[PDB]
RNA sequence: ACCGGCGGACGGCUCAGUAACACGUCGGUAACCUACCCUCGGGAGGGGGAUAACCCCGGGAAACUGGGGCUAAUCCCCCAUAGGCCUGGGGUACUGGAAGGUCCCCAGGCCGAAAGGGAGCCGUAAGGCCCGCCCGAGGAUGCGGCGGCGGCCGAUUAGGUAGUUGGUGGGGUAACGGCCCACCAAGCCGAAGAUCGGUACGGGCCGUGAGAGCGGGAGCCCGGAGAUGGACACUGAGACACGGGUCCA
């Protein structure tokens, strides 16, 4: 290969989209964008398969273009687009709102939450670094970015909760993670769980960094700091298998 | 030169380095670390570390011995003793067989028990 | 022969009801699309030229047919949107567009 | 090899039309380089040179271009009369239009000899 | 029909060679780039200019080729607004496991940003929905690079090596590097099987067997390799290019 694959195959389409893998031979490959191709949920799958509102890709493309979905506050029109994890997907035309969440199974599920929560998108930022004018800027794994501060120490190192107002692309209500805060686990093999952090202590040097948590049941889990994602003091609800 | 390397360890007390070391330039220390006994220390600013490991035979429930050689660069400040382990870090390529510098030197000795 | 409605979807954006049919034939041949035209307009409860017939397959010997139909408000919308097999089976248009 | 046909081009109306030259009246034209002045005063088989310029009368021409038997053009400063192979690109001759923007075609040189079938010329008198 | 932009490097096919850092898994490039695309921030001011089409016309059985007057665009350029990059000196603030990358000031040097849109809708034109361009940062995606371990047979192949092992300076690359180069040294490698000959895409798996084990690499998916044999550059984030060019057989 000497070039981006423009075609994805059906036998190369995973079980995590919960798709029939012998259906044709070609699967919908999003164009590069926020998220990974196999860790995304296609716009084709959401209109066509999920809801029955299309019975051909022409139906679903025409339907998206006229409008039946806005993702993050802004317009889309083709079915090629990698929808991220911890995103906000909207049906304005039905008034449904979903979160893109893992199961224990590790398949992407759209989990319904109320119209209220569509406004919110929790960010836990990917890195934090200086840009010119001596201002630091916020980053994400869906590329969702904001600029402008005064530099300095600021709210956290990188483990944040932000409340994000999605039509405005604004940040509001900043909040640290603590040793009494909430995390939902959204990578690793311990996914779908939502609990209270016991302590954020870790193995102090080298590449491994552990963070540990307990829950409502109170099971003890260990996951990377990168695979800890701070919901807040809870903003979205749990994902169910 | 004499600066922290991470990992809850420091180089020896007297450490001064040359440009092809992790404390100079954009060669930098990262990631992994290795231990091995010194075979040869005749080539300049170079020592060879050898690691004995065992490999398993599933057919016969038993082991065999294998000895991979790694070429390591030694700062000219410190020197290493034969038949005892030296501790290496993983930095970007120096030359052809070198990718590795010696961070810290340990020296041990014996007779009979 | 008897047509019954199993399942009803309401698609608002395009203004149609998307509908599932189970059609019977007991001791009788495989349902005849020409009577099913006459029968349809009442079941769906929309005008006769905007009540659309699609999909039927017929079980081997077990006398039940599974199927799908459309009831549309908008005559404008329906030719354009829909995938070609429907438009011919109902009788509206053919096969859209060649090489 | 071949005889001289001359295409006389008028910048005044954008009309080119052609007169026939014996091709042994062109041995006062031999050895010139492009841009040189050709005298015509025996050469002119018409009373307006078809279109001109007018009587004619007894005009000069300047050398626009030439063309060969395959239709190959003069390119300014190719040395000598023989067919020479060069990487062309844009401009006079075999011109690329697809991926990688060279082409070696062989093209006719820029010294006037009888191997030129047709000399393009511009009415500059 | 001509410039723009984007695909044509993909998709599809085959597996000859290659026993190796090919491939698998874990690591890891803080040495390196990444356009179309996606995000957030900001920018598109002014001046300059063309060639087909059209008009006219020559040749070749052809392939194919033309010379010129006029002329449009998101046409092609410059300047400024800056930004980028290098280099010397001071110092802080973000990120890190550390090394230390990112901040800012200053001096001197270079390069020296950008472009717009028809019938509609939104704004006053720009702009935007839509399509695309520029700069800063990020993301995704692709390419290259390093390490651990695993990585066939014949000893009627036992000693092998001269950029060859290392040091120092340097060139060149997107970039680490004996990659290439100058100098300086004589090292490096080997019986836990080097080197040489020979054979073979590797893996998930598959076939068989109660198992242990044996046997296998085929449809299919994953990664690499090839496109009459060999050599060679250009355009592009991406080709030394599977239905492109140059050239040799």
């Amino acid at each position: 290969r000497k070039g981006p694959k423009r075609h994805l195959k059906r036998l190369a389409a995973p079980t995590s989209w919960y798709i029939e893998r012998k259906a044709y031979k070609w699967a919908v490959r999003p164009r590069p964008g926020p998220h990974n191709m196999r860790t995304s949920i296609p716009l084709l799958y959401i209109v066509r398969d999920y809801l029955g509102y299309a019975k051909t890709a022409r139906e679903a493309r025409k339907i998206l273009n006229e409008g039946k979905f806005l993702v993050d506050g802004r317009v889309r029109k083709d079915y090629k687009f990698p929808v991220g994890i911890m995103d906000v997907v909207s049906i304005p035309e039905t008034g449904e709102h979903y979160r893109v969440l893992p199961n224990r199974i590790g398949k992407l599920i759209l989990h319904p939450i109320s119209e209220d929560e569509a406004f919110i998108k929790p960010l836990r930022i990917r890195n934090k670094r200086m840009i010119k004018g001596a201002r630091v800027q916020l980053n994400f794994h869906d590329g969702t970015n904001h600029i402008v501060s005064i530099a300095e120490k600021d709210n956290y190192f990188t483990s944040y909760t932000v409340l994000m107002k999605v039509p405005e692309r604004e940040i509001l209500e900043v909040l640290p993670f603590e040793k009494g805060a909430y995390v939902f686990v959204t990578q690793g093999k311990n996914v779908a769980r939502k609990g209270r952090i016991v302590e954020i202590k870790r193995f102090p040097m080298g590449w491994p960094d552990v963070v540990t948590i307990e829950d409502e049941e109170g099971e003890l889990f260990d996951t990377l700091k990168e695979y800890a994602f701070v919901v807040g003091t809870d903003k979205p609800k749990i994902s169910l298998p | 030169m004499m600066r922290d390397i991470g990992l809850r360890v420091q180089p020896p007390a007297e450490k001064c380095d040359d440009p092809k070391c992790p404390w100079h330039g954009n060669l930098k220390i990262h990631g992994r670390v290795f231990e091995g006994i010194v075979v040869s220390d005749k080539p300049r600013k170079t020592v060879t570390v050898e690691r004995q490991y065992y490999f398993y035979l599933n057919k016969y429930e038993r082991y065999e011995l294998r000895r991979s050689k790694i070429h390591a660069h030694n700062p000219p400040c410190i020197n290493a003793k034969v038949g005892d382990k030296v501790l290496i870090a993983e930095t970007r390529p120096l030359s052809k067989t070198k990718h590795f510098v010696v961070v810290a030197v340990l020296e041990r000795a014996e007779e009979r028990r | 022969m008897e047509i019954r409605i199993k399942e009803i979807k309401e698609n608002k954006l395009i203004g149609r009801k998307e509908i599932y049919f189970e059609i019977y034939h007991p001791g009788e041949p495989t349902p005849s699309r020409k009577d099913v035209k006459g029968k349809l307009v009442a079941m769906l409860d929309l005008n006769p030229e905007t009540t659309v017939i699609q999909y039927i397959r017929s079980y081997f010997g077990s006398y039940i047919s599974k199927g799908y139909a459309k009831a549309y408000d908008s005559k404008e919308r329906m030719l354009y949107i829909e995938p070609e097999y429907i438009l011919i089976r109902d009788g509206l248009i053919e096969k859209k567009e060649g090489e | 090899m071949a005889t001289f046909k001359l295409v006389i081009s008028d910048p005044k109306s954008g009309i080119a039309k052609q007169v026939e030259i014996t091709g042994a009246e062109t041995e006062k034209l031999i050895g010139k380089r492009i841009g040189d002045q050709i005298p015509a005063k025996e050469l002119n088989i018409n009373l307006n040179e078809l279109f001109g310029k007018e009587f004619p009368e007894d005009v000069k021409l300047e050398i626009r271009g030439g063309t060969d038997k395959d239709g190959f053009p003069m390119r300014p400063d190719i040395h000598g009369p023989r067919r020479v192979r060069v990487l062309l690109s844009k401009g006079p001759g075999f011109r690329p239009k697809e991926k990688g923007e060279r082409r070696k075609k062989t093209v006719r040189g820029n010294t006037i000899s009888p191997e030129i079938v047709q000399v393009n010329v511009k009415l500059v008198y």
